[PDB]
């Protein structure tokens, strides 16, 4: 996934990439909820490239 | 040995996360 | 009884347990298809008179 998202910045207007539905939160997420929080950590830090 | 055959005994007597509960579960 | 004796799960969030319970059953067509079945219930008496 990290070299298929560095290989996506040449073909821009052909192909988009984005994160992937099943790497979201449950269904929200409540921050009461732990390992919702470090899926945001996750996601967060993913979605720049 | 003695030794796993104790061990499997505790595994099967000591058997069976934090998430809101939904409906599935 | 039922009055008198109600508990929730023991630590449940109002908006997560809604959003996995409301979801599967919208994806039913008996609630459209009771509208298209209104128009023959409604001409049928209007060719009938």
């Amino acid at each position: 996934s990290f070299r298929v998202a560095l290989a996506g910045w040449l073909y821009n207007g052909v192909v988009t990439t984005v994160i992937d539905d099943s790497s979201y939160p449950k269904d929200g997420g409540s921050v009461t909820s732990l390992e919702n929080l470090w899926d945001f950590f996750i996601l967060a830090l993913a979605l720049p490239l | 040995p003695m030794s796993t055959r104790i061990a499997e005994a505790t595994s099967a007597i000591v058997s069976k996360v934090g998430l809101p509960p939904t409906a599935s579960s | 009884v039922a009055l008198l004796s109600g508990k929730y799960p023991p630590d449940l969030v109002t908006n997560v347990w809604y959003a996995d319970a409301i979801y599967p059953m919208y994806a039913d067509t008996e609630v459209f298809s009771n509208l298209q079945r209104d128009v023959i219930t409604c001409e049928a008496v209007q060719t009938l008179v």
